[PDB]
């Protein structure tokens, strides 16, 4: 089954797949791909819990009764490019109408925060926002 | 890099050339010097010969193809076995060894090649180690008959005696290590 | 230049600097007309 | 005899003891149940100048392990106990290490696969939402 | 020449005469342990440096897919015919084109310099 | 995953390790990590090599590069290498076939793509530190063929020479027929082209 | 944008610097977080003559990240807790039969005789780092943050990954050594392997 | 392009 | 003989629960580590803490701060930095003094890479003819330190002002 002096059409047959499966320009589109994909939830992940308590707040007793908050942030959601005219109504944004109204490429980016509240009151509360 | 063999010695031309003259640089890049021989040793090429080697630097680390430093308490003991004939030869009329001997001993052997081309002597050699270092240096050289040429050097027999009454603790280097500090300068700056 | 069977008429050094120091100024103005017209002669261009 | 003493009975026994490297599937089996006292036989069989180191997987356990043995005198190892009474003792000094290796070649990846994906649950993703959120 | 260290400390043995008995031992300056020496020599220095490169070459260059291989040069050892050649391949090797050949096929392992 | 496989395939961790035993084995790098030793270095080299051309566990990014010489077996998965195909070559035969241009030439219908050519092996990614311990024929016909021997232990095969090349240059025709200088001279003038 | 390769070991001659061979690592934090940071290890030129210096010849030195003064190698072995002066050289040669690369390593040894304590080395460290130091124990501890984090991130940043570090620090001096004897080739900065 | 005398 | 041809098999049991964990300790091979000399030990975790985490915050702590000035205090001292850590005993290295202050000294550290994907087991004689497998809670890698003068960091500092040490170095240590 091997190609002897027929190979002038076998290259160029595997160098069409290679440029019909893979454009020109993959590189670039492949690594924006794996950012948003990946690199946007893990660099939110990767980024340590808030942590926020009051200054001895009241002068009380103080026996860690200033509230504890905690945020951790997960889940990252981006929406499609979408663009908000003067109304406030949200619309589909079209490349074309970027270019021809000087507007801005962008897709809105949603992320999931969990509050947790901790007043020593043996109650603790874990409040959650979906799509910051 | 389009200059030609016909030179045989790096030379810098063009834009740099021309900057270090403009410039006046202290250091040129590839500073050079072009000697005219006076009479017959232009016209014979072994007297040529002669002059290159008079105008060339020449080290001790040119022309030694090792060094080793041994510890050797009795001179006629010759840890070394091949040592043993010329240090019974030299000891059988022992000299400076009244004042004492060193036991550490440094032995450098010198590659025949070398010191044929650069037609360097034994004796030559020992002159000038001596008179570079005094009588610091004590240095016995073997007979140029012997297929290995090795030069045996100890520290100075006075020194090693001190010569003084107090002998004073500083003990600086010990022997050995300044026996291997001389041994660097030596083959660094000896200038042959 | 000391050396025995080294001529003492001829011989030169490409540094200047050297050349200023061991034999003069005037030596080195020639000398370095000497090294700029090799310099500029290499490639066989002619400068007056 | 203190606190801080080290009871090296077994050092005096010279009791020995066997390192073995044995893999997840096998521990998690075992960590399955982990009460019923019994997890598989070990069965060594000796030649006039070879032996060999095999372990069966329980009939139970499943619903061939060979060992191969690593040499211990680059390094000697010795095995500690933490009592929960704070009264630290010596089991024995380590004489022999072994590996436990898979049988299956490729359908093990398979295996294996399943695990790297069970391992790659907890990763999260960015999701595309098709609704802009209000 | 090598270096010893020594059993009490797991520290570096450096040289020291005893005057009284004239005999070279290797102390370390942390602790009191001192050794004869048997080497009786110090510090060796190779100037020309002429090692040979034999010892250094590994056995496993031969499997090197981009390494030539010659069958006219035959193993010594083994007589198998395939032996891969290659250069000094070293830095600081002076001026050598020297081949250091090969030999091929498993566990020979036998180096030669033509 | 490639430190799972590794871990699973005979390689003793550096914590592990017994200082001496390291002289005779060769030391696995992952991403510029020492991860640790392994004692039969073919062994391994091929079976990594077998899981990236059948896509298993090592993804055809990844690249693993052996030095003989200095006894270190290197695998990087990080991003940012530049690599390029090429055929693969075992024994001296081309693993290319008639059966698999057969396939990618009815590409349409036959939903058979450059991918099904890299998950069947026939071709391979390799980045330049691989490169340097890969021996490329720049035709295949040519010098895969036996002739007067300069080598017999191809690996790899160039897809197409003219490759080389960028976006601007490949409209250059017959670059091969002109001096360098003015085939980057068309390289630049081409950008600045009317159309 | 084209960038040296990160987490990689580079081997350079520098004739203007006073260290004829340099080696360096730029490390960064699988990519994750964190500047690059890069760790050199250089050795002495010979040039350089004295009395002692002529005798101890090339002597090793290494520019931890955020210490300003260079540190002697032995030192930072015995910062990352191994003292024995065989372990060091263990983790440093690996094969102890080979004469050439142990004679590289005694000098820097020599040097860093006077320190034979963990605890010590770690206050020469943060004394000579950059940031101040107020007391011996604010140095210790200070020097050992820079050791677990700024120094070799790649191999470890926290677990107690010493050994790790050590390990990767010794290669480091390995191929340095290596090619100050000439038996590995000086790596090139512009082959397109290291240039991501 | 030509040679080590002449020209790259 | 049996010897030539001799199989063993064992049972193999694994406890649920054991009242003591098992653990590794790993001797360097050049340690030259004898136990008939080991008449007594002292396994204990270390107390390093005190040179660097902990009694470090004594005087200045209990200096006397007290009401709105002690309320500041307190945080004033947790807003500048990060609230110092303090003992977590569990967590830290583990030092064995053998045959008390004359004998050697050895310092374990616990093993930085978890075995994620790899356990190690225990196999032990008994009685019953049964091998016992028990895992392996923690590794941990045991060195000596000599039991020599050390030298003071202070002298150490002036030591290595002069770098230069041209006279010999062993008679500086024995001056020590
Ligand atoms: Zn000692
Ligand atoms: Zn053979």
């Amino acid at each position: 089954e091997i190609t002897p002096d027929l190979w002038q059409e076998a290259c160029w047959i595997v160098i069409s797949s290679y440029f019909d499966e893979k454009g020109l320009v993959r590189q670039q589109l492949d690594s924006f791909d794996e950012f948003i994909q990946m690199s946007v939830q893990r660099i939110v992940e990767d980024a340590p819990p808030i942590d926020l308590q009051a200054e001895a707040q009241h002068a009380s007793g103080e026996v860690e009764e200033p509230p504890r908050y905690l945020l951790k942030f997960e889940q990252i959601y981006l929406s499609k490019p979408t663009h908000w005219e003067r109304d406030g109504a949200p619309s589909p944004m079209m490349p074309n109408e970027a270019r021809l109204r000087n507007l801005t490429y962008s897709a809105p980016l949603y992320v999931d925060i969990t509050k947790t509240v901790i007043k020593e009151g043996e109650e603790q509360l874990q409040t959650q926002h979906q799509k910051t | 890099f389009h200059y030609a063999g016909v030179s045989a010695k790096n030379v810098t031309l063009g834009v740099p050339r021309l900057k270090e003259l403009i410039n006046i640089s202290k250091k040129p890049k590839t500073p050079s010097l072009t000697v005219f021989l006076l009479g017959q040793s232009a016209r014979d090429a072994e007297r040529a010969k002669d002059i290159l080697c008079r105008l060339e630097h020449t080290t001790l680390r040119k022309v030694t193809a090792n060094t080793a430093i041994y510890y050797d308490p009795n001179p006629q003991s010759t840890v070394v076995a091949e040592d043993q004939e010329w240090v019974n030869v030299y000891y059988e009329m022992p000299d400076f060894d009244v004042a004492r001997i060193s036991p550490w001993l440094l032995r450098v052997e010198l590659d025949r090649k070398h010191m044929t081309d650069r037609k360097l002597t034994m004796e030559q050699i020992a002159e000038k180690i001596n008179a570079g270092f005094g009588d610091d240096l004590n240095c016995i050289f073997n007979d140029d008959n012997a297929e290995k040429l090795v030069l045996r050097i100890r520290i100075m027999n006075s020194d090693e005696n001190k010569m003084q009454e107090e002998e004073e603790v500083v003990d600086k280097m010990d022997d050995d290590v300044f026996l291997r500090c001389i041994e660097s300068n030596m083959l660094t700056d000896m200038t042959l | 230049l000391s050396e025995k069977d080294v001529d003492p008429v001829r011989t030169t050094s490409n540094d200047i600097v050297e050349i200023f120091t061991v034999l003069g100024i005037e030596a080195v103005r020639k000398a370095l007309e000497r090294e700029l017209y090799h310099v500029i002669s290499f490639d066989g261009s002619y400068v007056n | 005899a203190e606190r801080g003493e080290l009871d090296l009975t077994g050092a005096k026994q010279n009791t020995g003891v066997w390192l073995v490297k044995v893999p997840k599937y096998l521990s998690q089996q075992w960590a399955k149940a982990s009460g019923r006292g019994e997890v598989g036989k070990l069965r060594i069989a000796k030649t006039q100048g070879r032996t060999e180191v095999s372990f069966t997987l329980n009939e139970d356990l499943a619903n061939e392990h060979p060992f191969v043995l690593q040499s211990v005198g680059g390094q000697t190892l010795t095995v500690f106990t933490e009592s929960s009474s704070d009264k630290l003792s010596l089991e024995g000094i380590v004489v022999q290490r072994a590996e436990c290796r898979p049988a299956a070649s490729e359908n093990y990846m398979r295996l294996k696969r399943l695990q790297i994906e069970e391992s790659s649950k907890p990763v999260r993703l960015s999701q595309q939402l098709d609704k802009v959120v209000t | 020449v090598g270096i010893r260290f020594c059993q009490e400390c797991n520290n570096m043995l450096y040289p020291k005469e005893d005057k009284e008995n004239r005999i070279l031992l290797y102390a370390c300056r942390n602790c009191d342990y001192q050794q004869e020496a048997d080497n009786s020599c110090i510090y060796v220095n190779k100037i020309t440096h002429e090692v040979d490169e034999l010892t250094q070459i590994i056995a496993d260059v031969s499997q090197d897919p981009t390494l030539p291989r010659t069958e006219d040069h035959p193993c010594q050892k083994c007589g198998h015919k395939e032996a891969v050649f290659f250069q000094s391949h070293s830095a600081r090797a002076e001026d050598a084109m020297r081949l250091y050949y090969v030999c091929t096929a498993p566990h020979c392992g036998h180096r030669w310099t033509e | 995953p490639i430190l799972e496989f590794l871990e699973e395939w005979s390689m003793e961790n550096l914590e592990e390790i017994s200082p001496a035993a390291i002289a005779d084995a060769t030391k696995i790098f992952v991403n510029g990590c020492w991860v640790g030793i392994h004692k039969d270095p073919e062994q391994l080299m091929n079976t990594l090599r077998k899981l990236r051309r059948q896509m298993d566990i090592i993804v055809s990014e990844v690249s693993m590069i052996r030095d003989i010489r200095e006894r270190e077996i290197r695998i990087y998965t990080d991003a940012g290498r530049i690599c390029r195909p090429l055929l693969i070559v075992e024994k001296q035969k081309l693993l290319l076939k008639k059966r698999h241009i057969d396939q990618l030439k009815e590409r349409e219908y036959n939903n058979y793509s450059w991918q099904d050519l890299v998950a069947s092996g026939v071709v391979e990614y390799i980045d330049t530190l691989e490169e340097e311990t890969v021996m490329l024929a720049m035709t295949p016909d040519d010098l895969q063929e036996k002739e007067v021997a300069y080598c017999s232990t191809y690996t790899h095969c160039e897809i197409h020479p003219s490759m080389i090349l960028g976006v601007c240059a490949s409209i250059i025709p017959f670059p091969d027929h002109n001096q360098s200088p003015r085939n980057t001279y068309q390289s630049a003038m081409g950008k600045q082209a009317m159309g | 944008q084209e960038k040296m390769a990160t987490n990689t070991v580079y081997v350079f001659a520098k004739k203007d610097s006073k260290y004829a061979y340099t080696g360096e690592c730029r490390s960064c934090l699988e990519n994750s977080s964190r500047p690059t940071s890069t760790i050199w290890v250089s050795m002495l030129a010979r040039g350089g003559q004295g009395a002692k210096k002529s005798a101890i010849g090339q002597r090793i030195v290494a520019t931890l990240p955020y210490i300003k003064q260079e540190v002697p190698i032995i030192i930072v072995f015995r910062a990352l807790g191994f003292v024995s002066d065989r372990d060091i050289l263990e983790h440093i040669i690996y094969d102890f039969e080979d004469p050439e690369m142990m004679e590289m390593v005694k000098p820097s040894l020599d040097e860093a005789f006077v320190i034979q304590e963990q605890n010590v080395a770690l206050n020469f460290i943060g004394s000579r780092g950059a940031k101040p130091g107020v007391t011996k124990e604010k140095r210790i501890k200070y020097a050992k943050e820079v050791l677990q984090k700024e120094m070799l991130p790649h191999v470890g940043v926290s677990d107690f990954c010493e050994t790790k570090k050590a390990y990767f620090l010794g290669y480091m001096v390995h191929r340095l050594l290596l090619a100050a004897l000439g038996r590995r080739e000086l790596d090139d900065r512009d082959h397109y392997g290291n240039k991501r | 392009i030509w040679g080590i005398g002449c020209n790259p | 003989g049996p010897s030539s041809q001799n199989v063993t098999e064992y049972v193999v049991r694994v406890p649920k629960n054991t009242t003591k964990k098992y653990n590794i300790m790993a001797f360097n091979a050049a340690d030259k580590v004898n136990f008939a000399t080991w008449n007594q030990a002292r396994l204990e975790r270390d107390l390093s803490n005190k040179k660097i985490y902990q009694e470090e915050e004594m005087p200045e702590s209990g200096a006397g701060s007290e009401f709105n000035r002690k309320l500041r205090e307190e945080a004033r001292r947790k807003k500048y930095g990060i609230v110092l850590k303090e003992f977590r005993p569990e967590d830290q290295p583990w030092l064995l003094r053998v045959n008390g202050k004359s004998g050697r000294k050895f310092k374990g550290i616990k093993k930085g890479g978890v075995t994620e994907n790899t356990s190690y087991y225990i196999f032990t004689q008994c009685p019953d003819g049964a091998f016992e497998a028990f895992p392996v809670h923690n590794w941990y890698n045991f060195t000596p330190l000599a039991r020599h003068r050390t030298l003071t960091a202070e002298e150490a500092e002036e030591e290595w002002e002069r770098r230069n040490k041209v006279l010999n170095h062993f008679s500086i240590m024995q001056q020590r």
